[PDB]
């Protein structure tokens, strides 16, 4: 196929011989999938709103004979649009419908029902939706929830050996963690007794809680233990033989088995004497009496003669007790094994130490342990034991609870009961007794097989379920109040719990947050993030050791490279490109199947548990056409390591080498060359790059960003593409082809481009058309580019000329040196859009009118402001100028009746003293974008917003009127087509309407049917179009919901052009980011043999120093790319024919060995790529894969083909002195980065400013005041320099002393130079606070 | 929150003076408004304060001239926010530069520790007499050079100064120019004209010498020495008396900082101070003229790497074969394999170096003799501008092995150079251990800060009032003499300390009771009659002063010249700030600073200098086998030379069997006893 319509403009040259069979997924499918499964209707009852409604429902009061059955729910359409709602700045949520049905049962009468209750839907809460890009719209914010990672529910096997306990031995423990409710754990102590800890409470013995499970000691020893066999007939003392049950013996006498001695007295206990009686078949044997006293009794045997309780179970036997038991006529005797080799004497110390032998006293004791304040009344002990242990509501084992419970339980069926089971917890106690016995394997805490990610679906299901229970309580009170309630689900269900749970959840949460938007990159990699923060998964606020480490399970799913290099490290992760989430929350990664010796084309997704046992080959390997591997021993991995394995030991394949990296670090080329640390730093620096004016696609790249830019939702794509009709910067429309269309409604697809708009990062966003007109568009083609995007290809930075050189010491360490040429080329210039809102109103003194006067200010600002309205759009605001005038009532009336009706108050009318004006803060100057102000209902006499309220009506009327003309024009042309042969007239119909008078009469049928029809759908489309136009205009003029604490809201957008700056900062793809020392003239830049001064000058010492390899191959390969583009550009300077250049272009594509499917000239050869030569005339789009990237052989081969010297070094002359520098010099072209670190934003100079009423210290930075801060380190720095002055007057004169500032500024006059030492007022805040303290100190 | 702050970001001015500020025009006149109002007042260009405010708000061009009149001698003090030691705040003389940033002296940047990665900057304005003039007579960057932590003057002429002076001073066989008869001004005509390379071997140009041995007068001299043209260029930097290309040139390495120290040893004011930056001007000047570069051809991959990796892989294959047979345990097999990959990595490093010097050749005439290597990697490694043999070992040779979670060396080594494609799992373990390194280096800052909190909280108590109270108590000064080689000489410890008695040599004469110990007297007693390494010297800890400390008893030194005065914090803040850089970063895995469990005397007792090894505080016990054992528990084993000075002395524990107890001799690296 290789159609490549949308990529025909720029075909990025790809390298490497490793094909990708599985294409890059939409990659947002975790949030999109979680959302589409969060709102769904299914009969199976999948997790979501249906699972919550089925969980709580039916809602029945206690002894009320009334139930509430769920009709489930259906979602409606929101009141606003996506982009329009974001512009309005109101939360975006759809109402919920399909209320639950009620029921009524007759009291004292079984099955009696008065009537069935089916009620109409009731409004409950508001359910927000998600944009196609994965965001959430609340109050005009981005509101994305970070993915969560924590422990998956199931039986845990933990080591938990304390290093601070000093014991030096491992203490095993196991804890079952349900999805909700209390936690149940077991705890060892050196006494070797199983203990139980529930919700941090003190650990009780196993015998008291298991006794609370109503199991007698006979069932304890007979259940958890084997009673073996003991038989006594006339004191024959015959017992069964268990030669394979123990290794050992102690023999003080001979023991004969079936007429032959198995082990002689004093004979060896070795396996020679063991297997003799073991391999042979032996039956019960008779041995003397002395062997009973050593054994421990198992079952409970009492004397048959009298009724005493002697010889109770779990007790030691005495020599004199044998005579009392054996002579009592007991039928059989059960004795405990109790020999420690592979086992241990568990539960014994629990039975002995446990005070409560019965379930009742056990429930009373666990109740007293649960509640310290109230003594147990024994009445509620059963409900506390059941609801605390095994119950439907308080368990919530969910899916992974029973899945992992049966997996570790070694069960068969996956589905199980959602509550605790006695045999299940007994199995946990038995297998845990095996863990204490030494057999079995523990589980790793950091192993992701025990971890499951949680998303918006499960989290919003949890909070929404909690709110639904909060509703179930009050509704239970309402149904329990009355005996019979007709039409109950009306006023009984309140929306405040739902709207508070979902609106408080998505509104305020640790995971839910707005994003800082720099390029689509930071938006998508900020959209996909793994967080151990929030509920669960957070061990401590700081430090930690094994939690922050990297497990082998971090290979193919989470990216170890991308990471929060700041205070918390190793917590936030990034999923793989091909990673996916399983049904239980587990993470699966692709592996290609291999059958016999050939590699089949099917790929299966495997989690950590499944891929742990299987062996998978290394990412890079040799492949043959027959499917077999070239090398016999192929590098493969099984568990926690990798080694060469045979061709028969490889189960699966890794496909691409990019599975271990993420979208953030995957766009950094030559990863295998560059060091992982500096690649981590660069990947951390990729997200802060601000978009610039002109986006130039990176000439060195990957080819993943092609899918990232289109899959990021930032660019404007096209649905059902076709022949483009009209284009514009505001709007783009396309005529859809007739290949695939809907039969109804006809019409064409229209698009509204977003203009310059403020982001959360105060950046500039917009989309620009990539097509001219009349160009065919396919499905999925990007029409317009977002910020920092060029032709659907992501470029967040700008290339520029590069030379490696020390220059006159102006480049030191990481310092950067920028030419004035790029300064003159407008490159790196960006727009910063800050928003200014003046909103007050709300006064009991009367309303506040906007503008119309500026009190106590001359006409200077009145020239900028309109008489009845605000300032002109796109004006110059400098300093403290008033952008939007606002007044206040203030004193209003007074004596001299409001100054004689505002006579002495001049023309304000308020009276005087209105401070409500906006008054733009100092230091911020720029041009305003648009004033959105506010829109309210029933508001009149507002000159502001009139132009935009009219502009919206003209816009919707324009673009809707286009479709109206397409419809009415189409049907009118259909009339002109049907009137043929029925009395047609070209000269008449081509100069008049009606169509000869509604197709005349013709043959009767066409008259009434065709004419009456034409009028029917004509007036139907006209009247319907006008009705929908009025319905839309009503939505335009109705406005939104304003905050009740204000009458009118005013908000304005302003923009500033900020370009390359001397201090600034710059960053590389490989992690070098530094400040610019000085911007040098063009004349001072060294030039080549052609006299081309160099744009940038960096420090080559940082390559060995900071271990940055990829900069050499970056600059050199870039010099090759711009060598191709430079030679082709020279061909355009010579005006060569297409074919002569076409040969060099084709050679440029296919040079090297394979490593691409692209073929030049394939399609017509005279267009497309032919014009793409004029597209790439500036530079060549060369791409390298992450680990598959280019090699120095092909790099020097291409660069040598570009006529450039193969060594990548050109003889250079000084731009200053003109003399030649000794030795060749490395030059090239690399991709650079402009950040938000510019020193207009970072640097603020301040002298004197506002202070605070607390201690008289100023607030701090960003207030245009304060001296920043010199902390205790600077206090000890002045004590270190030995200056008493600077420190003493430092802490005192500036803040704690007014006398120092007054006398200081007074001494500035004539320069007395003295500064008052003063008495610190902050020290008077210490003396003050101490005076508030009960010990008050006063000076003498 | 202080006052009067620009809060700028550092830029690097190479030019102007070591102490001066590329204060910008934008940061200017914002904080200088009071001086501008008073300036227009006293000068009289304005009328009233409000009129001057109008003149400033209108941004007139006349305000810039008087603004310059104020700025030139009105200093600005500078500090980085994470401040550690006393030199963090320094006073410079500002001059306007167009821009939004501040151009800062890079040699001072190393003193601030600040980096150009974009760390913020706090810029404060001093107030009038005490601040401006106190920072003028005290806190200036040239007025404070010596650091009261290491004690040596702290200057970092690294990076393109080390590389530039390395390329400046060096020789080459053949090339062009041969020898030259011109001597003093050969750089102008010879270098700037044609035909003379920046460096040429075998040049007969004479160099004039100056002798300062005369009292208050310099004695000139001249003679013909063989020196390269670049060395003749470097000689023009300092007109004063020097070794004249012997110690004053060398290879263009840290020995340039050594000759900077010897030049600063005499008259630490003066053209010793001023024009010493000409080393920097020529350093970045002719370093930029050199234009060193790094590329694919720069690095060299040894061909022995394949044979070493293959041989080590075969040996380890035999090891895992023996483990498959059951003859070798898993532990000894693991540690053994670790040993083979470690020694093999060392082999790849050594062959890497061999191909770093002798593989690089230059073709001239027959080309068989070749010449010294011009490779930039070798210039950085040998010169010392940046990089290290370990980092280069990762560039070409093996990268080493570490595991953050396990803490042990992994059994899957990295066989791929950076130029070669790395394996996916190799990048996995590398980013693992690198993330661990980021966690540790990020963790050490807070712990070091807290350590400075405790130490500085203790150090506040020093008044340092009385001068000399005449105390007789002083510490006996003896060298550390630990291990095979002595760690530090006793001359550095006894240098610059008051001496009660301190008789060098066998008690002949040496120092008197009331004599101060300077560098000349202490160096004379250290060089002449060095057989006595123990001298009693007064210390700060022992002072007869009731309140405060005695400066004469503590010592004489500071950031400024010697003979310190009272009222100084001295070791309080100087030591509290001295301990900050030590704990700021751990050494390797931090187990180095810990007990290594392996020592010289612990394994095999060795001697430093050839001499008689004796046991101090011990009872010699001869045995029947002929060996010698110590009867007591705690003993001493020292190596005494013919002069009597102690070379190497280690405590001899009980149970050590030695071949010769006493009466014999020992050479360098001799092992008397060996105990497991």
């Amino acid at each position: 196929m290789v159609y490549s319509y949308t990529e025909k403009k720029r075909i990025r040259k790809d390298f490497g011989k490793r094909p990708q069979v599985l294409d890059v997924p939409y990659l947002l499918s975790i949030q999109l999938d979680s959302f589409q499964k969060f709102i769904e209707q299914d009969p199976e009852g999948q997790y979501g709103l249906e699972a919550a409604f089925r969980s709580v429902f039916p809602i029945q009061s206690y002894s009320g004979n009334s139930e509430l059955q769920y009709v489930s729910y259906r979602l409606g359409e929101p009141v606003f649009d996506v982009q329009e709602c974001q512009i309005r700045g109101v939360t975006y949520s759809a109402p919920l419908r399909v209320k639950l049905r009620l029921v009524i049962y007759e009291r004292e009468a079984p099955e009696g029902t008065v009537k069935d209750i089916k009620e109409q839907e009731v409004y409950m809460g508001e359910i927000p939706l998600m944009t196609d890009n994965g965001t959430f719209v609340i109050n005009g914010t981005e509101r994305v929830i970070v993915s969560q990672l924590h422990r998956s529910p199931g039986v845990f096997f933990d080591s938990d050996k304390g290093k601070t306990h000093s014991s030096g031995k491992v203490l095993y423990n196991a804890r079952i963690i349900p999805y909700r409710g209390s936690w149940l754990d077991f705890e060892f102590d050196p006494k070797d007794n199983l203990f139980v800890r529930i919700d941090r409470r003190r650990k009780l013995p196993a015998t008291i809680i298991l006794r609370a499970l109503n199991y007698t000691t006979e069932q304890i020893l007979d259940l958890f233990f084997e009673k073996v066999i003991f038989e006594i007939r006339d004191n024959k003392l015959q017992m069964e033989l268990v030669p394979e049950r123990l290794r050992g013996e102690t023999a003080s006498f001979d023991i004969e088995a079936n007429g032959k001695v198995y082990v002689e007295k004093g004979r060896r206990i070795t396996a020679r004497h063991i297997r003799q009686l073991e391999k042979d078949d032996v039956k019960l044997i008779e041995v003397p009496v002395e062997y009973i006293a050593g054994k421990v009794v198992a079952k409970d045997y009492i004397d048959e003669s009298t009724g005493e309780l002697i010889c109770a179970a779990n007790m030691e036997l005495s020599l004199d007790l044998l005579a009392k038991l054996s002579q009592s006529g007991h039928k059989r005797i059960e004795t405990l094994f109790t020999n420690d080799l592979d086992h241990g004497p568990y539960i014994s110390e629990t039975l002995r130490v446990d005070p409560t032998n019965d379930r009742l006293s056990a429930l009373v004791e666990i109740y007293r342990m649960m509640r310290p304040g109230e003594p147990p009344t024994r009445e509620a002990a059963e409900s506390l034991f059941e609801n605390l242990f095994f119950s439907e509501d308080r368990y919530d084992l969910s899916a992974v609870g029973r899945m992992k419970f049966n997996r570790s339980l070694l069960r068969e069926e996956i589905e199980g009961s959602g509550i605790l089971s006695k045999d299940d917890i007994i199995d946990v106690m038995k297998k845990l007794i095996d863990i204490r016995n030494g057999k079995g394997e523990v589980d790793d805490i950091d192993h992701l097989g025990n971890r499951r990610i949680r998303s918006v679906g499960e989290m919003a299901e949890n909070q929404f379920r909690v709110g639904l229970v909060r509703v179930e309580r009050a509704v239970k009170e309402r149904l329990s109040l009355g005996d019979l309630d007709t039409l109950m689900p009306q006023d009984m269900i309140n929306a405040k719990p739902i709207s508070a749970a979902v609106k408080e959840f998505f509104g305020s949460s640790q995971l839910s947050q707005f994003m800082d938007q720099n390029n689509p990159l930071s938006e998508i990699t900020h959209k996909r993030r793994i967080s151990a923060l929030g509920p669960g998964g957070l061990t401590r606020e700081r430090a930690g050791f094994e939690v922050r480490d990297v497990h082998p399970t971090h290979y193919g799913r989470v990216c170890p490279i991308e990471t929060p290099e700041g205070p918390n490290i190793g917590l936030i992760n990034s999923l793989s490109v091909y990673a996916q989430t399983n049904e239980y929350g587990f993470l699966e990664t692709p592996y290609r199947k291999v059958t016999d010796g050939v590699v089949t084309d099917e790929i299966h997704y495997l989690s950590a548990i499944e891929e742990g046992n299987y062996v998978i080959a290394q990412a890079n390997s040799n492949l043959d056409e027959e499917g077999h591997f070239v090398e016999d021993l192929v590098t493969c991995r099984s568990k926690g390591e990798s080694s060469l394995f045979s061709r028969d030991q490889v189960d699966y394949m890794d496909v691409s080498t990019q599975q271990v990296v993420s979208v953030g670090a995957s766009l950094i080329p030559f990863l295998e060359h560059d060091d992982a640390n500096r690649a981590l730093m660069g990947a951390n620096m990729q997200r802060q790059a601000v978009p610039t004016l002109r986006a130039d696609k990176p000439l060195v790249g990957t080819g993943m960003e092609r899918a990232v830019a289109v899959d990021s939702g930032v660019t404007a794509v096209a649905k059902r593409g076709g022949v483009v009709q009209y284009v514009d910067a505001s709007r783009i429309v396309i005529k859809v082809n007739e290949d695939e269309m809907y039969p109804g409604e006809a019409g064409i697809d229209i698009y509204n481009l977003t203009k310059y708009t403020r982001s959360n990062q105060n950046t500039c966003i917009n989309q620009m058309p990539c097509v001219s007109l009349g160009e065919p568009v396919e499905r999925g083609d990007v029409l317009a580019d977002g910020p920092s995007t060029d032709l659907g290809e992501l470029a967040l930075g700008q290339n520029m000329r590069v030379a490696f050189m020390p220059w006159n010491g102006y480049n030191f360490e990481d310092s950067i040196l920028v030419s004035e040429r790029v300064v003159q080329e407008d490159r790196f210039t960006t727009i910063h859009i800050q928003e200014l809102a003046c909103v007050s109103r709300d006064t009991k003194l009367g309303p506040e009118e906007i503008t119309a006067d500026i009190p106590n200010v001359g006409e200077a600002a009145l020239s900028k402001l309109d008489e009845s309205g605000i300032v002109y759009i796109g004006a110059e605001v400098t300093g403290g100028d008033i952008l939007v005038g606002k007044v206040t009532p203030k004193g209003e009336t007074q004596l001299t009746p409001e100054e004689k009706l505002l006579r002495a108050i001049f023309g304000e009318k308020a009276s005087d003293v209105k401070d409500s004006s906006l008054r733009v803060p100092n230091g911020v100057s720029g041009t305003v974008i648009d004033v959105q102000v506010f829109t309210r209902d029933g508001v009149e006499k507002d000159k502001r917003a009139l132009e935009i309220e009219e502009m919206q009506l003209k816009q919707a009327k324009k673009d809707l009127s286009e479709e109206l003309q397409i419809l009415e024009a189409g049907l009118f042309s259909r009339i002109r087509a049907v009137l043929v042969a029925g009395g047609v007239e070209a000269e008449k119909l081509d100069k008049l309407p009606r169509d000869r008078w509604l197709e005349l009469g013709l043959t009767d049928e066409e008259k009434q049917n065709q004419l009456e029809q034409l009028a029917e759908q004509y007036d139907e489309l006209k009247h319907e179009f006008e009705k929908k136009l009025e319905a839309k205009r009503r939505k335009i003029t109705q406005g939104d919901d304003l905050a009740p604490g204000v009458l009118k809201i005013v908000k304005v957008y302003l923009a500033v052009k900020r370009r390359i700056q001397p201090g600034d900062k710059m960053a590389g793809r490989h992690g070098n980011k530094g400040v610019i020392s000085k911007i040098n003239p063009i004349e001072d830049m060294p030039y080549d043999e052609n006299g081309t001064p160099v744009d940038i000058v960096l420090n080559p010492l940082g390559v060995p120093s900071r271990m940055n390899i990829g900069q050499i191959l970056e600059t050199h390969l870039g010099m090759a790319a711009k060598g191709i583009g430079d030679k082709i550009n020279a061909m355009l300077k010579q005006q060569q024919e297409v074919a002569k250049l076409r040969e060099f272009i084709q050679r440029a594509y296919d040079l090297g060995a394979d490593v691409r499917q692209k073929v030049d000239l394939s399609t017509f050869s005279d267009e497309e790529v032919m014009r793409l030569a004029e597209n790439l005339r500036k530079g060549m789009p060369i791409a390298t894969p992450v680990f598959d990237g280019a090699k120095e052989a092909e790099i020097k081969e291409l660069l040598k083909l570009g006529d450039l010297p193969t060594s990548g070094q050109i003889r250079l002359y000084d731009g200053r002195t003109g003399e030649q520098f000794e030795r060749p010099v490395t030059v090239g072209y690399m991709y650079m980065l402009k950040l938000n670190h510019l020193v207009d934003d970072k640097m603020h100079a301040r002298s004197t400013g506002s202070y605070s009423l607390v201690t008289q210290q100023p607030l701090g930075g960003k207030a245009q005041f304060g001296g920043q801060r010199f902390g205790e380190m600077e206090v000890w720095a002045l004590e270190a320099y030995g200056a008493a002055y600077t420190l003493q007057e430092m802490l005192t004169v500036k803040s704690d002393d007014v006398n120092g500032r007054t006398k200081m500024y007074k001494n500035i006059v004539d320069g007395n130079h003295q500064m008052e030492p003063g008495m610190p007022e902050s020290f008077n805040v210490l003396l003050k606070e101490i005076r508030s303290l009960g010990i008050n100190i006063e000076l003498e | 929150r202080v006052d009067y702050s620009g809060r700028s970001v550092i830029t690097v001015g190479p030019y102007l003076r070591l102490h001066q500020c590329g204060l910008p025009k934008k940061m200017a006149l914002e904080l200088f408004k009071p001086f501008i109002y008073g300036k227009l007042e006293l000068r009289g260009l304005a009328t009233t304060i409000k009129a001057a405010k109008k003149m400033v708000e209108r941004e007139e061009a006349v305000v810039w001239d008087i603004l310059d009149e104020v700025i030139r001698e009105h200093p600005v003090l500078l500090n980085r926010a994470p401040t550690l030691h006393r030199l963090g705040i320094q006073a410079f003389e500002p001059v306007l530069i167009e821009g939004k940033a501040i151009q800062l002296h890079p040699l001072v940047c190393a003193a601030y520790n600040a980096d150009f990665d974009g760390d913020q900057m706090a810029v404060h304005v001093p107030l009038t007499l005490e601040a401006q003039l106190e920072a003028r007579a005290l806190m200036m960057s040239t007025n404070n050079i010596l650091s009261p932590a290491n004690g040596e003057p702290i200057i970092v002429p690294s990076q393109d100064v080390v590389l530039g002076l390395y390329y400046m001073t060096r020789d080459c066989v053949n090339a062009k120019g041969e020898g030259m008869v011109l001597t003093g001004p050969k750089e102008a005509e010879r270098l700037y004209r044609s035909g003379l390379a920046s460096l040429h071997a075998r040049v007969k140009v004479r160099i004039t010498e100056y002798e300062k041995d005369a009292n208050g007068e310099l004695v000139a001299k001249t003679s013909l020495k063989d020196t390269t043209v670049g060395r003749a260029i470097l000689w023009m930097i300092v007109p004063k008396g020097l070794p004249y290309s012997i110690v004053n040139q060398a290879l263009g390495k840290k020995a340039i900082s050594k000759m900077l120290n010897t030049c600063y040893r005499i008259l630490g004011l003066k053209p010793t101070v001023i024009f010493a930056d000409q080393i920097m001007y020529t350093g970045f000047a002719y370093a930029a003229r050199s234009g060193a570069s790094v590329g694919i051809d720069d690095m060299v991959i040894p061909e022995k790497k394949h044979e070493i990796i293959s041989e080590a892989e075969a040996e380890v294959a035999e090891i895992q074969e023996q483990f498959q047979s059951g003859l070798v345990t898993a532990g000894e097999r693991y540690n053994k394999v670790i040993d083979i990959w470690a020694a093999a990595n060392d082999r790849v490093s050594k062959a890497m170096m061999d191909n770093l010097q002798t593989e690089t050749v230059i073709n001239r005439d027959g080309q068989e003799e070749k010449q010294v290597s011009f490779n930039s990697i070798y210039m950085m490694a040998d010169s010392g501008a940046r990089g290290s043999a370990a980092q280069i070992r990762q560039l070409a040779g093996m990268r080493g092995l570490m595991a953050k979670p396990d803490g042990s060396i992994i059994e899957t080594p990295i066989t791929a150079n950076f130029r070669e494609g790395l394996n996916v799992l190799q990048y996995f373990i590398s980013t693992h251990g690198a993330r661990k390194g980021l966690a540790d280096t990020a963790l050490k800052t807070a712990n070091s800060g807290y350590l400075t909190r405790r130490l500085v909280d203790v150090a506040q108590d020093l008044v340092v009032t009385e001068d000399d109270c005449g105390t007789h108590e002083g510490i006996m000064m003896t060298p550390v003499i630990e291990g095979g080689d002595v760690k530090e000489p006793l001359r550095d410890r006894v240098l610059g300390r008051v001496t009660a008695e301190d008789v060098l040599k066998p008690g002949t004469a040496d120092i008197l009771v009331p004599r101060n110990t300077l560098l000349h007297e202490q160096w004379c007693d250290l060089l002449e009659e060095n057989s006595v390494d123990a001298v009693k010297v007064r210390s700060v800890v022992s002072c007869d002063t009731d309140f405060g400390v005695c400066a004469h008893c503590y010592g004489r030194d500071l950031a400024r010249g010697h003979i310190i005065n009272k009222g100084e914090a001295i070791g309080v803040i100087a030591a509290q700030s001295i301990g900050e850089p030590g704990t700021q970063l751990t050494m390797r895995t931090f187990h180095i600073g810990g007990a290594a469990s392996r020592a010289a005397a612990e394994s095999s007792i060795q001697v430093k200098n050839k001499g008689s090894i004796k046991l101090s505080n011990v009872k010699s016990v001869v045995n029947s086998s002929g060996k010698l054992v110590i009867t007591s528990r705690n003993t001493e084993l020292k190596l005494i030379d013919e002069f009597g000075r102690t070379k190497e002395s280690y405590k001899v524990p009980y149970g050590a069997v030695l071949a010769k107890g006493d009466g014999e001799q020992v050479a360098g690296g001799e092992t008397v006893a060996n105990w497991d």
